[PDB]
């Protein structure tokens, strides 16, 4: 439930 | 106008693009890279336009703001007048699949078997299984859940790994590309075929596609339905016929995905390009079918009977759907 992973 | 930039996963893939591209007039080009995750930066960095996706990569996609473009669409169950890209996508089924000689195993005793699974972040082989297995244990320990597995993309010298076989020198062990012997859907169902594992976390789709003929590969080629049975999560076996009522869930099919500003035109050029390659294309197949491939799945699945139009212009949250975004991100809380 977040920001991007990179 | 501008030409769109494929993006392809390891060097199957990027074979095949290379043959588009050609037969395209370079309309159509290529990057590629190793992994799916590394092909979303290329197109997040610009240097590539697009490629197609599992639901898993959608969510890792579009948090990073990439968009859905059009669908695969397989042949409906139901008789539908509207062409292809114009009818409503069904979603497969995600399936649990084992030995029908291994008598035993049911949902309720997978611990400490061993698995086999598409990759790390897709929706049948990883998310849905792994989500109902950590829910189900309350724990996040799903590293340790089965004895060994073969899931790509995870630590090669983990026990998730442990399964894979890389490619025929057997470099590339796990990597979560097509080199790796068990990789995707063909390759998680061929790790259960050859009793690699007790368990395979594929769709529906492969069994019937893998069995009775339907592939003359040769590991397949010989392989019977009836030796194999579906897991239902109330801890029944059934005959795969019976996925309907036997499945784990129902993914969104897999879809294109690019930046927003590009999609409209990723858009266009591929309508026009399945017009020529697709099924029943123009050019398919006296010199190229963008929907079969020389090994399996490569770019899109081989089952795809065209790329279809998404109603709503959706996100990337409602073309998964938030049920399924939901799952993901509780799953995600455990890494
Ligand atoms: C499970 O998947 C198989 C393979 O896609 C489906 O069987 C196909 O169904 C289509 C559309 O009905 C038929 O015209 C094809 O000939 C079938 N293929 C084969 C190889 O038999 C099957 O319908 C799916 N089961 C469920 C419940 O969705
Ligand atoms: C794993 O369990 C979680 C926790 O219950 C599930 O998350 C819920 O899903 C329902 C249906 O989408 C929602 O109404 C709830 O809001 C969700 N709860 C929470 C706390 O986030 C999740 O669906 C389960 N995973 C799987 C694969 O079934
Ligand atoms: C290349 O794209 C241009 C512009 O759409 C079009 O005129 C031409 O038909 C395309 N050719 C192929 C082979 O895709
Ligand atoms: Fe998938
Ligand atoms: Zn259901
Ligand atoms: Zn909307």
């Amino acid at each position: 439930l977040e920001a991007c992973a990179f | 106008y501008t030409r769109v930039v494929w993006c392809a996963v390891g060097p199957e893939e990027q074979k095949k693009c290379q043959q588009w591209s050609q037969q395209s007039g370079q309309n159509v080009t290529c990057a590629t890279a190793s992994t799916t995750d590394d092909c979303i930066v290329l197109v997040l960095k610009g240097e590539a336009d697009a490629l197609n996706l599992d639901g898993g990569y959608i969510y890792t996609a579009g948090k990073c703001g990439l968009v859905p473009v059009l669908a695969e669409n397989r042949k409906s169950s139901k008789h539908s007048s509207l062409d292809c890209v114009l009818r409503p996508t069904e979603g497969y089924l995600a399936v649990a699949v084992v030995k029908k000689a291994n008598e035993g195993l049911t949902w309720n005793s997978l611990k400490d078997k061993k698995s086999c699974h598409t990759a790390v972040d897709r929706t049948a082989g990883w998310n849905i299984p792994m989500g109902l297995i950590v829910n189900q244990t309350g724990s996040c320990a799903f590293d340790e859940f089965f004895s060994q597995s073969c899931a790509p993309g995870a630590d090669p010298k983990s026990r998730l790994c442990a399964l894979c076989a890389g490619d025929d020198q057997g470099l590339d062990k796990c990597v979560p590309n097509s080199k790796e012997k068990y990789y995707g859907y063909t390759g998680a169902f061929r790790c259960l075929a050859e009793d690699v594992g007790d368990v395979a976390f594929v769709k529906n789709d492969t069994v019937w596609e893998n069995t009775n003929g339907e592939s003359t590969a040769d590991w397949a080629k010989n392989l019977k339905r009836e030796d194999f049975r579906l897991l239902c999560l109330d801890g029944t076996r059934k005959p795969v016929t019976e996925a309907q009522s036997c499945h784990l869930a129902v993914a969104p099919n897999h879809a294109v995905v690019s930046r927003s500003d590009r999609a409209a035109h990723v858009e266009q050029v591929l309508l026009h390009q399945q017009a020529l390659f697709g099924k029943n294309g123009k050019n398919c197949p006296d010199k190229f079918c963008l929907f079969k491939s020389e090994t399996k799945n490569l770019l899109f699945n081989d089952n795809t009977e065209c790329l279809a139009k998404l109603g709503g212009r959706p996100t990337y949250e409602e073309y998964l759907g938030t049920e399924y975004v939901t799952a993901i991100a509780n799953l995600k809380k455990c890494s």
